[PDB]
């Protein structure tokens, strides 16, 4: 079941089209280094302001 | 016990009859056909007993160098039962062989899709 074309009508329910992808295998996580990075930017920003 | 023995044979055969390959399928079809066979007419015993009496040389059952088996033309009854068995088997085959969709082909495709992906 292709996301691009099909020569005949051949309606496919949405669940089957959704099931045909590799979205789950691709993880969505963020590095830990952002937490220390942003906080440092927030710390110095307050320090300079005071 | 004899009735229980026959029930044992029935149950024994029941758990072997419950598609794997063409190799075994051929054998299963053949032995079903054998199970539907009716041998031992009045012909075979007469043929065994008659020409054996005057067996001057060579036996009627010898086939190492027998010659007559080439010219065995059957009778009408045997060919008739051939045709009826074939027709019955053909009819049996034709008997056993037989909204998310816009058309009947789309329907069959969706049922195929359902068969393959519903597990996932």
């Amino acid at each position: 079941i292709s996301n691009w074309k099909n020569p005949k009508g051949y309606t496919i329910p949405l669940d089957k089209r959704l099931a045909a992808d590799g979205r789950g295998l691709n993880d969505v996580e963020i590095n830990d280094g952002f937490a220390k990075f942003s906080e440092a930017l927030y710390t110095v920003e307050r320090q300079a302001r005071e | 016990i004899e009735e229980s023995e026959k029930w044992d044979q029935r149950l024994r055969k029941k758990k072997q009859t419950i598609f794997s390959d063409y190799h075994s399928q051929a054998s299963k079809d053949y032995n079903r056909g054998i199970r539907d066979l009716k041998p031992d007419y009045e012909k075979y015993d007469k043929d065994k007993k008659e020409e054996k009496s005057k067996s001057r040389s060579v036996a009627l059952y010898d086939e190492a160098e027998r010659l007559d088996w080439v010219s065995n033309k059957p009778d009408k009854e045997h060919v008739e039962r051939l045709v009826e068995s074939i027709k019955k088997q053909d009819q049996r085959r034709l008997k056993n062989t037989k909204i998310t969709f816009i058309n009947e082909r789309n329907r069959k495709f969706n049922l195929k899709l359902q068969r393959f992906y519903s597990k996932y």
